[PDB]
């Protein structure tokens, strides 16, 4: 039996890479892989231990080998597996083997503690609760455990659970809170009293013992704020509203600043609606808090009054010019959204008064961030050339600020002309070559005028470049999606742009010529695809980087926040940037679907293809995302080239989203043109319908939709949704947006695409010129 | 106008792309995840806000954006130093970062953010002192972090930042005036 000689030395290589000692742990495993070659525990661990090494290939290769040999094994080779699993982010599969472990009779119950984190993460928190439990109950001793397990009753609804779990721990640790634990105490304090007022809804008796135990806790919990807020918020379910004010006027006292605790207030004194008391209490606040926003400026978005609203905007608007605040439009900005008629010319009257009255030597300050004031003024009502002449006369006195510049060519972008914005900020970006803010915005504009060389040179000035010749790694490496997407809304334009020259080519010269656009239009094509999916990729990251708080959380004590993260990982997919990435690439992806759908010289020619593949080396190191290692296609060749378009834009994009998304804030008209192309034309009757009814059936798009829904019906496809939607129509029997859908399908449903063309660009007459010159440049064009 | 008002793990993303803008010391998320997560109470953001008149609402598909015509102008990164070898010395903070868009200056964004983290860090965690770094070349934030809240200087460390430019550390310890007695009622005459 010298397999117990083979056995003790795996143990030894065990113990070597718990040790972290990787190295030696492979030499004593490749000595059991000589005399046995077919031991899985070793192969296991190899596989682990190549992994540590960055030997990923072959540890996936030792470890593909392992478990084919074992189609059972011991409970450390399962172990093992988990680990790899977990390593590799193979959540689902750790769980098998984790399992398999336990199932095989490990005695290791630290176990369950891997699994309650990898079953979190992977949202199967019926199953981690089991394993919360039993870890819970083979360590009682740290509190870690305790409030684990009561995140976990309360996740999975067991309320009442959790409340005595947490209760529990309390009974058993009064008389020894040590003060380095006061803070984890005050958290799990907090974390219950949160439970019981969810568990106590509406009930009035319920209410009041939340409040009973909010005061019970008081002095333990160091989270006034949050507590404060607690209390506020009961006294108005309990209509204890005089109480309530109190609270609201104890936090108004802590953050002055917040507005939120001051439109709660109105209402705890009900005067809410009533102007004339509103105008009484925001009056007696401004004396308490004379630097504080909210009392001077509440009143600003109801005072009736024309003449006390306009002295209230005097006050509030002047003080700030003759500080030279360069904020001072954006700070009252929202009137002139939510009350622009009112609002708006009492200010016009007010600052064009003020500056009537100013002296541009003696007062300097007041009179250049005046000017500044009215250009911002006039760009907001779209009158273009008052703008220029007041941001002009700025620039004329003071040409030494940053925002003059910011602000003129934010001014010609709206008049359509980027290249000359982004050329204004660049001369501004001389001014503070040192300010990342002034330079981020150079890129930005650059991008916008499909300069995107320029832009990766400025950019790469604040960039962490080591071993690349610019900071497009470094942009991918630290999550800029900012930069990102711009750039890639940017390649997508470069790639219609080129795709017209080459529409535009009909001796030699020109074949030549002909080949270099194919390969620039195949290039941007392929980048603005590869951009938008870095999207996805940082926001599956940030997904994953929840997995080490399933437990940190629960050892530092902050199960409250904890909660809120799993809120705010179930909403990733739901984010701005992150639609906008999928919104905008659903435009590549439908299109190479409907393209899918639709559609001697030897020796110099050796010279020719080492001169395009020596270039194309150069433009390669310039456009890589990541490190050469981790990515062989830097052009996106591979996602352009796909024959699965509809499918990898569901995989990368839309899946994702689709799953998290709330009723109220789906994308219908997505829906609408993703269903139309899969094929399944009845959730496409489901889109219209859904959308109809928060739009109303009067809209132009709602319109648009149905009628290329219409011509659906007949006659494609199979005849049974194509009756089910026809059948459907039972339910159911300027704007521009709705002319420029229609012409999106004006191959599809048979219409003059002529003379559809000539009417959107008669609807075009409103709409500012940028977005005036966007249609008739990309939108409708041959 | 602009909002102050405690962070949450909402506002991270938003912060990490203020800070992308503003600073050449970047993160990746799971730092901000890290203070968010441990420290939940220390950290404060300044917003756009838009109040409801009585005369913006979907969502900007715009990096700085929390939330309907909400969008992050500011923010202090705060934590309580975690390192085990200071875990016998008294508890004390950092302002990992502290960011305020240029276009909003001269209007005591960063001092008002300052004055809650360093009260949070006095009350939730019972800090007896906190530290940050500034450039040397910072004038206005020497000018604001010494002359207003009352830090010193502590040390000039050399070649701090990555451009080779030296930092300034900064630590500090942790009457009649009209106010809300908090009883009386507010509405009167
Ligand atoms: O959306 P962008 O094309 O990037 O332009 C934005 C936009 O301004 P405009 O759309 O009016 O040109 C923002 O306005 P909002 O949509 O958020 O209301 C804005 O913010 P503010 O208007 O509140 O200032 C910002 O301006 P800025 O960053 O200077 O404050 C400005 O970006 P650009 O100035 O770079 O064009």
């Amino acid at each position: 039996i010298a397999l117990k000689k083979e056995n003790d030395q795996f143990l030894e290589a065990l113990k070597l890479y718990e040790g972290k000692q990787y190295k030696k742990s492979l030499k004593l495993l490749d000595a059991i892989l000589k005399k046995d070659g077919s031991h899985v525990d070793s192969l296991a661990l190899k596989g682990l231990d190549l992994y540590s090494v960055g030997e990923k290939d072959d540890a996936a290769s030792y470890v593909a080998n392992a478990i084919r040999k074992i189609e059972s094994a011991s409970p450390i080779c399962c172990h093992v597996l988990g680990i790899y699993m977990r390593n590799t982010k193979e959540y689902k599969e750790s769980i098998k083997w984790f399992t398999a472990a336990l199932n095989n009779g490990s005695t290791n119950k630290q176990i369950y503690r891997d699994l309650a984190t990898l079953q979190s993460q992977i949202g199967d928190f019926k199953n981690a609760l089991v394993s919360r439990k039993k870890y819970w109950e083979a360590f009682l001793g740290y509190r870690a455990n305790w409030t684990s397990l009561a995140v976990a009753q309360d996740v999975n609804g067991e309320r009442q659970q959790a409340i005595n779990t947490l209760s529990q721990f309390e009974k058993l640790a009064e008389g020894k809170i040590s003060d380095s634990e006061k803070y984890e105490h005050s958290e799990c304090l907090m974390y219950k009293n949160d439970i019981m007022y969810k568990a106590a809804s509406d009930n009035q008796d319920k209410l009041q013992n939340v409040l009973k135990h909010l005061n019970d806790i008081e002095p333990c919990v160091f989270d006034k704020f949050g507590l404060l807020e607690r209390k506020a918020t009961i006294y108005m379910k309990l209509g204890q509203l005089k109480d309530a004010s109190i609270v609201y006027r104890t936090l108004i006292k802590r953050n002055p600043d917040n507005f939120k605790y001051y439109k709660l207030l109105e209402v705890s004194l009900g005067i809410q609606g009533d102007n004339k008391l509103k105008k009484a209490l925001y009056g007696k606040l401004e004396q308490f808090y004379p630097r504080c926003e909210p009392p001077k400026f509440i009143p600003l978005t109801f005072l009736q009054d024309k003449e006390e609203l306009s002295k209230k905007l005097r006050e509030y608007v002047l003080p700030q010019l003759e500080r030279g605040v360069p904020a001072t439009f954006s700070n009252v900005k929202p009137l002139y959204q939510r009350r622009k008629s009112k609002v708006s010319p009492l200010l016009e009257k007010i600052v064009l008064d003020y500056l009537s009255g100013l002296d541009p030597t003696q007062d300097p300050i007041p009179f250049i961030w005046t000017n500044y004031y009215l250009s911002q003024h006039f760009l907001f009502l779209k009158d273009f050339p008052k703008a220029q002449e007041y941001i002009d006369a700025a620039l004329d006195h003071t040409p030494t600020l940053v925002e003059f510049y910011i602000l003129k060519a934010r001014i010609l972008k709206h008049l359509g002309l980027m290249d000359t914005a982004a050329g204004i900020l660049e001369e501004g970006r001389q001014l503070d070559l040192q300010d990342r803010f002034i330079n981020c915005k150079t890129v930005k504009y650059f991008l916008r005028a499909n300069n995107i060389d320029k832009a990766v040179e400025v950019a790469s000035l604040f960039t962490k470049n080591d071993d690349s010749v610019n900071g497009i790694k470094d942009l991918h490496l630290v999550e800029a999606s900012w930069f990102i997407v711009e750039q890639a809304e940017a390649y997508y334009r470069l790639y219609l742009d080129r795709k017209k020259k080459l529409d535009d080519l009909a001796s030699e010269q020109i074949a030549n010529d002909i080949k270099e656009n194919q390969w620039l239009v195949r290039k941007y094509k392929g980048l603005a695809l590869k951009r938008f999916n870095a999207i996805p990729k940082f926001y599956k990251q940030f997904e994953d980087d929840q997995l080490d708080f399933h437990s940190y959380c629960m050892r530092k004590g902050t199960p409250r926040a904890y909660l809120e993260m799993l809120e705010w990982g179930k909403a990733l997919y739901t984010k701005p940037m992150y639609v906008r990435a999928m919104k905008e690439a659903s435009k590549l992806y439908f299109q190479m679907h409907d393209d899918r759908l639709k559609r001697s010289q030897k020796k110099k020619a050796k010279k020719e293809a080492a001169a395009m593949n020596k270039r194309k080396e150069t433009e390669a190191k310039s456009v890589a995302a990541y490190p050469s290692d981790q990515d062989n296609d830097v052009f996106g060749e591979k996602l352009i080239e796909t024959s699965t378009p509809m499918e990898d834009f569901a995989t990368e994009f839309y899946n994702n989203y689709s799953m998290q998304v709330r009723e109220d804030e789906r994308d219908y008209i997505l829906d609408f043109e993703f269903n139309y192309r899969i094929g399944k034309l009845a959730l496409c009757f489901a889109s219209l319908n859904k959308f109809a009814k928060r739009f109303g059936t009067t809209s132009g798009l709602f319109g648009s939709m149905a009628i290329v829904l219409l011509h659906a019906t007949r006659n494609d496809t199979p005849f049974d949704p194509i009756l089910k939607k026809v059948v459907t129509k039972s339910l159911e029997k300027n704007d521009i947006n709705g002319l420029l859908f229609l012409y999106r399908y004006r191959d599809d449903v048979p219409i003059g695409s002529s003379n559809l063309k000539e009417m959107i660009i008669s609807s075009l007459s409103p709409l500012e010129p940028h977005s005036q010159n966007e249609i008739l440049q990309y939108y409708l064009y041959p | 106008p602009i909002n102050i008002r405690r962070a949450t793990i909402n506002d991270i993303i938003c912060m990490q792309n203020a800070n992308l803008h503003n600073l050449p010391e970047n993160y990746m998320m799971k730092y901000y995840m890290y203070h968010i997560l441990s420290w939940p109470e220390a950290s404060f953001v300044a917003t756009t806000t838009t109040l409801d008149c009585e005369d913006g609402r979907t969502i900007k598909l715009d990096p700085t954006y929390l939330a309907p015509g909400e969008k992050l102008v500011g923010y202090v990164l705060v934590k309580m130093n975690d390192d085990p070898d200071q875990q016998n010395e008294p508890p004390n903070g950092h302002i990992t970062s502290l960011s305020v868009m240029r276009t909003y200056r001269r209007m005591g964004i960063a001092e008002n953010l300052m004055r809650q983290a360093l009260f949070a860090l006095r009350e939730v965690h019972q800090a007896e002192y906190v530290s940050l770094h500034v450039r040397q070349s910072n004038r206005a934030a020497l000018h604001l972090y010494r002359d207003t809240l009352a830090f010193e200087v502590l040390s000039i460390e050399k070649s701090y930042y990555q451009d080779g430019e030296d930092a300034y550390a900064m630590k500090k310890v942790l009457e009649e005036k009209l106010e809300d007695d908090l009883e009386s009622d507010l509405l009167e005459d």
